[PDB]
């Protein structure tokens, strides 16, 4: 196209012949908006404003100041395919994706830009329908293909149609509701560039689901998971235990990360095959990031966070965009667990001990392929990648089960919440997850197994853990439940629970905890 | 979904 130049580097997008643009910015918001409404409608995010904004948005430069004094010779960096994959997305949001791409990525090294409808029902979108994308693309360069999957695939299902048409020899996956950054790509080629065994992940930004500001700071560098199998991002006391030499690295230098936020990560192409790709029995929406980041590790890959290539991301609140079925996320997280050999154990505990159609035989050749590849074991990898977990080995969980105390015959239980926020109760026991908690010894963290993000307070109470003397509890000998700071034991007198001066002759501050000895082996459950 | 980091 013409009118190329910084902003603009693929010229400019989406002008009919006429030289008016190809699509008109709906007004501004209705002032009467309820938020929640709206958050609803546009699935997570305020679809009016969005409609109002400009595609060519410009948006603050979220890099450091020492990104920017770095130079790249866009002669010998490889040429990239970005994809970006959707289903059902707004025409603002994905054109608006495209727009930033195209504007903000130099064409010698964009190969192509993809995009894969993932057996979207939307007008807009449909080959039967009012045809607003296929017409408003041919106003895009050519470079911009529109490929479709028949029908609605999944993550996993959308972005592999995409790898598998990418004809660069790396590709990188965008959501399809984002800003970049300046030179955000440049960064990410030149470390696959060096070693073809990086996945190379930008860090991500913020945009504002209702109000659609730009914030610096989303997910950062450095995050491992948890045993709900889910992205977390590092926590104080857990950089905190790093080497001393990585706790405050410099702006620019490539972190390694145990694990990625999911879908915004530029790979070399033939390594990603060679390391195993997706699982493509995961199913829409899931933790397909925790799978190939496990994988990757063990495999002989890295995994490392580019600070100089940032993007911006809706964050989706108040709303989905699309409705996954329930058993999907089930499934993803079992598959998930057979990379974590012994520790599955915690993780099948922790979800629930669900027991769900895993798809048995095709895990069973995914095993068969981790022992064809000689890949490392969870051991290694909590040893080696994430040691600076609460749980390194399950003998950091020295109790899970019920919380007992005789004397009243009744059992702690989370009264049908392990989200933080709420009393715990005395019921009698019943063996449920409802009354089962769990010990995590580094940091003297009484949660229940539903939740490690919930955390027991002196207060009775249970509430966002934080790796804090707030949270520290001991576990005496006597069987008392000890607040480190206080130094008070924990009473359930007058099924009432209470902080008492500590004395092991009080039957009511006795407790009885079920000690964890996990098996070595966690058999999976039978379908 | 995806969260961002507190
Ligand atoms: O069945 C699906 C579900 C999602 N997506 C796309 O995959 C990306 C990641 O989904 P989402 O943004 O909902 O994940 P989140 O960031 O909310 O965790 C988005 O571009 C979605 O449109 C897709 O192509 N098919
Ligand atoms: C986002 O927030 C949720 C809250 O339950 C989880 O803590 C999740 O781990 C967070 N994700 C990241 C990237 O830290
Ligand atoms: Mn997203
Ligand atoms: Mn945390």
């Amino acid at each position: 196209l013409e009118g190329a130049g910084p902003g603009r580097l693929h010229g400019r997008l989406g002008i009919k012949p006429d030289g008016q643009p190809g699509y008109t910015r709906a007004p501004s918001p209705p002032t009467d908006l309820s938020m929640p409404q709206a958050l609803a409608r546009g699935g997570g995010f305020n679809l009016y404003l969005s409609d109002h904004l400009e595609l060519d948005r410009t948006a603050p430069d979220a890099r450091h100041a020492s990104c920017r004094q770095l130079h790249y010779d866009l002669s010998t960096l490889p040429k990239a395919s970005v994809i970006i994959v959707f289903y059902n997305e707004p025409f603002s949001t994905l054109m608006r994706s495209v727009h930033s791409v195209l504007n903000g990525t130099p064409p010698q090294i964009l190969e192509e830009l993809i995009l894969v409808d993932d057996g979207s029902t939307l007008p807009y979108i449909r080959e039967d329908g009012n045809q607003q994308l296929v017409e408003y693309l041919k106003l895009l360069p050519a470079k911009v293909r529109l490929i479709r999957n028949e029908v609605r695939k999944g993550i996993v299902g959308a972005r592999m149609k995409g790898i598998r048409a990418s004809r660069a020899p790396i590709f990188a996956i965008l959501d399809s509701h984002i800003e970049v950054s300046p030179q955000w790509l440049e960064p990410l080629l030149l470390r696959i560039k060096e070693d073809s065994r990086r996945v190379v992940m930008p860090q991500i930004d913020g945009i504002d689901a209702e109000t659609f500001k730009h914030i610096a700071g989303g997910i950062g560098c450095k995050l491992g998971f948890l045993w709900k199998l889910m992205e977390h991002s590092y926590e104080g006391h857990q950089t905190a235990r790093l080497p001393p030499e990585e706790r405050q690295p410099s702006p620019t230098d490539f972190q390694t990360s145990p694990a990625m936020a999911g879908g915004l990560f530029a790979a070399n192409k033939a390594f990603f095959f060679d390391v195993g790709a997706y699982d493509e029995d995961f199913q829409f929406w899931g933790t397909e990031n925790l799978e190939l980041s496990f994988r990757l590790w063990q495999c002989g890959g890295v995994l490392e966070c580019a600070p100089c290539s940032r993007v911006y991301h809706i964050f989706r609140k108040g709303g989905s965009g699309y409705s996954s079925p329930g058993d999907s996320i089930t499934i993803n997280k079992m598959r998930t667990m057979l990379w974590m050999d012994e520790y599955a154990d915690l993780a099948w505990r922790v979800i629930g001990k669900p027991r769900v159609n895993y798809r048995p035989e095709s895990l069973e050749k995914r095993r068969e392929w981790r022992k064809r590849k000689g890949c490392k074991s969870f051991r290694w990898f909590m040893e080696n990648v994430f040691p600076e977990g609460d749980v390194v080995t399950l003998d950091d969980v020295p109790y899970l089960g019920p919380l007992r105390n005789d004397k009243i015959g009744m059992c702690l239980d989370n009264m049908g919440w392990a989200s933080p926020g709420h009393a715990v109760g005395l019921e009698y026991c019943h063996g449920g997850d409802t009354q089962t908690f769990m010990f995590f010894r580094k940091v003297g963290h009484v949660m229940p197994v539903n939740d490690d993000e919930a955390c027991l307070q002196p207060s009775g109470r249970l509430d966002w853990c934080r790796g804090t003397a707030q949270f520290w509890w001991d576990f005496t000998s006597s069987g008392q439940l000890m607040f480190r700071e206080t130094k008070q034991c924990l009473s359930a007198f007058g099924r009432k629970l209470r902080m008492v001066e500590c004395d092991d002759t009080d039957p009511y501050q006795i407790w009885s905890w079920t000690a964890y000895n996990p098996p070595d082996t966690f058999t999976f459950p039978s379908v | 979904g995806t969260t961002p980091s507190p």
